[PDB]
């Protein structure tokens, strides 16, 4: 098993923008593509976005395509996420996953921890 | 014969969302194209006879447009009856040719499996053969991994696997593996274990049993 | 004209055109419309006339076979699939359609009749395809001399020349009596001068004369008034009535 | 109105010729025509050929000339398709559909379709499945529920129906698609999820039936600890 | 038709015809003839 945790998020006013970040240490970060997930209350896990080594822009799910952005920095073993115009739907709990397979085109995502978002 | 290719092969969207389909041809057909929707293994239902004309009784929800070597097929809203493969039928020439099909499944969100294990029964062992089955139920996305590690050593080439289609009751999936062995092999080994990895497990999950259990 | 679907020369498609403004330049300006032959009317004047009714037919036939599409002609198409009346007025339009209708030993969907129990009446349509009776031998099942099936195909193989290549044909049948009319060209209107000698064109009726407010009680269903010897005595304005 | 009804499933060994037919109803025979298409497992459709019985004209796809012939008659008002020299790959379902390119100038795209006829080619012969219940562990419990199952193996030809409590139980009943062994015999599986309290207190039984042989099998299911 | 002195298509038999009636309603249409066909025009038209 490997460790992975988030930073940022939390309470915000509706209509604003929010930042999120997630990082690891003590292991190779390039071999895995780092992905990000969501869970609504009383409902199961959702896919949101992921960034690859090629840097070919972002990658999204169906709903989050028009309101989200993702980026990474291997030199600091950290990934970044960006949110725009948060809505009442943003009252859920996220997760930070990694495509846990060595340079694999597919993905077997693994996450260590997750944090909440809530519009006041 | 003139071929066609459908791109992309698979789709996932929630009920109510607008969806589009396209297919590709090596030579320019003069709008001699038709579209079908087929439930996997069932009789196809005819949708569009002329490239942009719906068939009798087809709902207005379906439409398409395009010209020359390419065409596009779209739906204003993904509806309950929509988990099916869409084919663009070429009839420009006498030799009929059919596309590879574009499959769409309801976009539901990741769900962890229910991981269960099977030590074999006596009635099977009386036949001189032994088996062990590992089961995953109601998970998402489409696939999950299962591996056998009899005596904690990974094994290959003695198991068979089967997978269900998307479960429209909750848009999840299921998977299981059936290990097969002989009675001599059953006696030789000591511990049987199944290990599982899926989109929704915090870490690999292990299920195992011993000779006395 | 631009519909992808064209019926066989029997059970031929028929479309009624009503309450519209026509523009025939969009037709004869098309490159593929190599053949544009009209009877009772000329290509140049189509946009200037106005028609009481308009009907358009369409079908697919061979190239040289289009020769049979004319008033009072005789032949397989003229007698057993599609016949024009001897006094037909309108235009016959056809063009090459190999790019669409030609297939290697194919194109069965476009058919016709070589023979029929009796010659077709003008504009008569027959959807049935029953077998012609032999007469000399009882025939409910298939049989010899005359119990062969009427329908049969060219196979429209691309190796065919214009003598057998497909031609896509559309025929316009017109009634060219004066109003009431609902289909005709984009000719612009003009103010109505009265009590002065003026050249007038009322819904296609050309003439020279003085226009005066008539005092004869036209019934609401009448649209023209003729004096002796077919002379138009009065006419109602198609705009203010 | 016009409708199509096809023959039943037909099966025989590789290298032989399989017959298939479907009746012509509505109107009559001489105002009718047939074409045949293939639907093999895990792929799309495919077109074999076409017949207009009263013309005597027939065509076949480049993939099926010679290996395929078509005949029909008015006495029985039905079409007769035959395929020869079948491989194991030929296992598929064949549909006959009403032809439209037979008269009055509409196109060749199939509106009326038959029920589908299944043909499976294998060296095996008609025999019933082998069935054995399952014995899930007590650690196999989750959310106050346990999964039980029975397997089906070594049967040929299709179809096979698997039901729980002889069809009396449907809540949580799950089934699996069949697989084909290298020996030419099929297999199947199915499970049902039930509360841990209900099992043992209420009898749960799997049932398997094989229509070609008209045989029935059932057995009980119980976890173990 | 009835001579049958053409048992081999190789070295087939030929004949020329002129100055007669050509009543096709009987010719090629009696019971003995199993098949009969005309190309380019129906027998009914050829009859006259
Ligand atoms: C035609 O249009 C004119 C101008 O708008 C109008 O005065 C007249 O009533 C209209 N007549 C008909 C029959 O629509």
């Amino acid at each position: 098993q490997v460790q992975l945790q988030e930073s940022g998020g939390g309470l915000v006013q509706p209509g604003g923008s929010l930042r999120l970040s997630c990082a690891a240490s003590g292991r190779t970060i390039s071999r895995y593509a780092m992905s990000w997930f969501r869970q609504a209350p009383g409902k199961e896990r959702e896919f949101v976005a992921v960034a690859r080594r090629s840097g070919d822009g972002a990658f999204y799910a169906d709903s989050v395509q028009g309101r989200f952005t993702v980026s990474r920095d291997d030199a600091k073993n950290t990934v970044y996420l960006q949110m725009n115009s948060l809505k009442p739907e943003d009252t859920a709990v996220y997760y930070c996953a990694i495509d846990s397979d060595t340079f694999y085109s597919g993905s077997y995502d693994y996450w260590g921890q997750g944090t909440q978002v809530t519009v006041s | 014969d003139i071929q066609m290719t459908q791109s992309p092969s698979s789709l996932s969207a929630s009920v109510g969302d607008r969806v589009t389909i396209t297919c590709r041809a090596s030579q320019g057909i003069s709008s001699w194209l038709a579209w079908y929707q087929q439930k996997p293994g069932k009789a196809p239902k005819l949708l569009i006879y002329d490239a942009s004309n719906l068939e009798t009784g087809v709902p207005s929800r379906f439409s398409g447009s395009g010209s020359g070597t390419d065409f596009t097929f779209t739906i204003s809203s993904l509806q309950p009856e929509d988990i099916a493969t869409y084919y663009c039928q070429q009839y420009d020439n006498l030799p009929l040719t059919f596309g590879g099909g574009t499959k769409v499944e309801i976009k539901r969100t990741v769900a962890a499996p229910s991981v269960f294990i099977f030590p074999p029964s006596d009635e099977q062992l009386k036949s001189g053969t032994a088996s062990v089955v590992c089961l995953l139920n109601n998970f998402y996305p489409r696939e999950a991994k299962v591996q056998w590690k009899v005596d904690n050593a990974l094994q290959s080439g003695n198991s068979q696997e089967s997978v269900t289609e998307q479960d429209s009751k909750d848009s999840t999936y299921s998977l299981s593996s059936t290990l097969t062995l002989s009675k001599a092999d059953y006696e030789k080994h000591k511990v049987y274990a199944c290990e599982v990895t899926h989109q929704g497990l915090s870490s690999p999950v292990t299920k195992s049993f011993n000779r006395g259990e | 004209f631009n519909a992808t679907r064209f019926a066989s020369v029997y059970a031929w498609n028929r479309k009624r055109i009503s309450n519209c403004v026509a523009d025939y330049s969009v037709l004869y300006n098309l490159a593929p419309f190599f053949t544009f032959k009209c009877y009772g009317v000329s290509p140049t004047k189509l946009n200037d006339l106005c028609f009481t009714n308009v009907y358009a037919d369409s079908f697919v036939i061979r190239g040289d076979e289009v020769r049979q599409i004319a008033p009072g002609q005789t032949g397989n198409i003229a007698d057993y699939n599609y016949k024009l009346p001897d006094d037909f007025t309108g235009c016959v339009i056809a063009w090459n359609s190999n790019k669409l209708d030609s297939k290697v030993s194919g194109n069965y969907n476009y058919l016709y009749r070589l023979f029929r129990k009796s010659n077709l009446k003008p504009f008569e349509r027959d959807i049935s395809t029953e077998i012609y009776q032999a007469g000399n031998k009882p025939c409910n099942g298939v049989a010899g001399f005359n119990c062969y099936f009427p329908l049969r195909s060219y196979s429209f193989r691309p190796t065919y020349g214009v003598g057998h290549q497909p031609y896509r044909v559309v025929v316009l049948s017109f009634e060219l009596l004066h109003a009431p009319a609902t289909v005709c060209g984009p000719k612009k209107s003009t103010n109505l001068v009265k009590n002065k000698c003026v050249n007038f064109n009322f819904n296609g009726l050309k003439g020279t004369g003085v226009l005066t407010e008539s005092n004869k009680k036209f019934l609401p269903f009448q649209q023209f008034g003729r004096d002796i010897a077919d002379t138009t005595d009065a006419v109602r304005d198609p705009q203010t009535l | 109105q016009v409708q199509l009804v096809q023959s039943g499933a037909e099966v025989k060994k590789p290298g032989s010729s399989v017959k298939v037919s479907c009746k012509a109803s509505g109107g009559t025979f001489s105002s009718y025509a047939i074409s045949w298409v293939r639907q093999a497992p895990g792929q799309g459709l495919e077109w074999m050929g076409r017949i207009i019985p009263i013309f005597g004209t027939a065509n076949y796809a480049q993939k099926f000339q010679g290996r395929v012939t078509i005949t029909a008659d008015e006495s029985t008002s039905t079409a007769y398709m035959e395929l020869s020299s079948l491989r194991s790959e030929d296992t598929a379902v064949y549909y006959c559909a009403s032809l439209a390119s037979y008269s009055s100038g509409w196109e060749d795209v199939f509106d009326i379709w038959g029920q589908g006829t299944m043909v499976t080619v294998s060296s095996a012969s008609t025999k019933g499945p082998s069935v054995f219940p399952l014995a899930p562990s007590s650690k196999s419990t989750s959310g106050g529920t346990a999964a039980l199952g029975c397997l089906v193996k070594d049967y040929f030809p299709e179809p096979v129906t698997v039901s729980w409590n002889s069809g009396a139980l449907t809540s949580g009943v799950h089934t699996f698609p069949a697989v084909l062994q290298s020996s030419g015999l099929y297999s199947l599986s199915s499970v049902v999820t039930v509360p841990s309290s209900s099992l043992g207190t209420q009898t749960y039984i799997c049932n398997v039936n094989h229509k070609p042989s008209n045989t029935k099998v059932d057995k009980k299911v119980e976890p173990k600890s």
